[PDB]
């Protein structure tokens, strides 16, 4: 009964994989309001749309500077693997389109924040908070590895928390469908599996190593390897030398000691019952799969919100204009946004 | 402690990804 749920989501997948969306709006439809995000070859804002005075987030890529950095590829396969996914966690994309000098995308507008500033703020959430967010993790990596997507790029920074306060997943800029192995290094330094490091051509198995990572971080207040610089991260990383403090209950460390496994062949989320070793673990004992994926369970910790279009929740930046050429840009390149 | 050590690596802040 969830195997038919992934064969079925599986079959919608492939379909809007094969025969997409491109043009669906414009530029002067939307009010941009403020930066809710930088990047280098891109900022993120919340726009307001005229016609219905609903906000978005856009995200705006600049074409000229994605080909500089070599990142055409990228920004395609985000685009793509939006519009084709579906999936309570996995934020939605309602408009893209593009003109002379930009990339366009649009989504739904998720004022909650990055789990990071909460995390930092806060300092550690506890074992059934932080378990409430993994618990949203484990389901949405069972989605994107039955369609054969490996995420990559987990970290608290690409989390944002909902109104309901639940978990949104954006970005899939280094998300790779691919069967088999796969060779890019790839990722942020903290949350790279040591097969990534060693330069091993690796799989899936990456993802459940982040989410051990990401779960200790969440109970911990800081991830398991750190040092001053990438190098000696690495280090760390390859050792397997975890040390837990004393207020982690026993079962969080069993769990924790079996996704932070070096060894791929005996790392939970690898072995032959797959996705169903981390969901049978006592750390889960209290857990309702179901209701988790129903958006049926009190959020322990909802983010305060003060009326739609309110960005209290997200850092100051600054603001640049819009810059539209009369010149196209990169035209070829970007055929098929 | 391990706290104090984290503070003084100085990656307390959002961390960027390596490309190539
Ligand atoms: O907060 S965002 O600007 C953001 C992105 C995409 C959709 C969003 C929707 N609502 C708020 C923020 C959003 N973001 C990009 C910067 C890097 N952190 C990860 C998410």
């Amino acid at each position: 009964s969830v195997k038919e749920f992934l064969a079925k989501a599986k079959e919608d997948f492939l379909k809007k994989w094969e025969n997409p969306a491109q043009n669906t709006a414009h530029l002067d439809q939307f009010e941009r309001i403020k930066t809710l995000g930088t990047g280098s070859f891109g900022r993120v804002m919340l726009v307001k749309h005229m016609e219905t005075g609903n906000h978005y987030a856009m995200k705006i890529l600049d074409k000229q500077k994605v080909v500089k950095l070599k990142q055409i590829e990228h920004t395609l396969n985000e685009k793509r693997i939006l519009q084709a996914v579906n999936f309570p966690f996995l934020v939605k994309l309602e408009f893209s389109f593009k003109d002379n000098s930009n990339l366009y995308m649009v989504m739904e507008y998720v004022p909650g924040g990055e789990m990071f500033s909460h995390l930092r703020r806060i300092g550690r959430f506890s074992e059934p908070h932080a378990r409430f967010y993994a618990a949203q993790i484990v389901l949405t990596f069972e989605y994107l590895h039955s369609l054969d997507l490996i995420y990559r790029d987990l970290k608290p920074e690409n989390l944002l928390i909902d109104q309901q306060g639940y978990i949104q997943v954006t970005d899939f800029g280094f998300a790779k469908r691919v069967k088999g192995r796969t060779w890019t290094l790839c990722g942020t330094p903290e949350y790279l599996a040591p097969e990534i490091i060693l330069s091993k051509g690796y799989n899936k198995a990456v993802d459940w190593w982040a989410l051990g990572v990401l779960i200790y971080e969440m109970a911990a207040g800081y991830p398991p390897f750190f040092a001053d610089q990438p190098i000696q991260i690495y280090e760390k990383i390859v050792s397997g030398k975890v040390r837990f403090p004393s207020h982690f209950s026993s079962d969080l460390k069993d769990l924790l000691r079996n996704l932070l496994q070096v060894d791929l062949t005996k790392r939970f989320g690898n072995l032959k019952n797959g996705v169903n070793d981390i969901k049978n673990h006592k750390w889960f004992a209290t857990t309702d799969w179901i209701a988790i994926y129903q958006r049926k369970v009190e959020a322990p910790f909802i983010p305060k919100f003060k009326g739609p279009g309110d960005t209290s929740n997200f850092d100051d930046y600054e603001e640049e204009e819009i810059r539209v050429s009369i010149n196209e840009k990169c035209g070829k390149e970007f055929s098929e946004f | 402690t391990t706290y104090a050590d984290f503070i003084a690596s100085g990656r307390t802040g959002r961390r960027n990804a390596i490309h190539d």
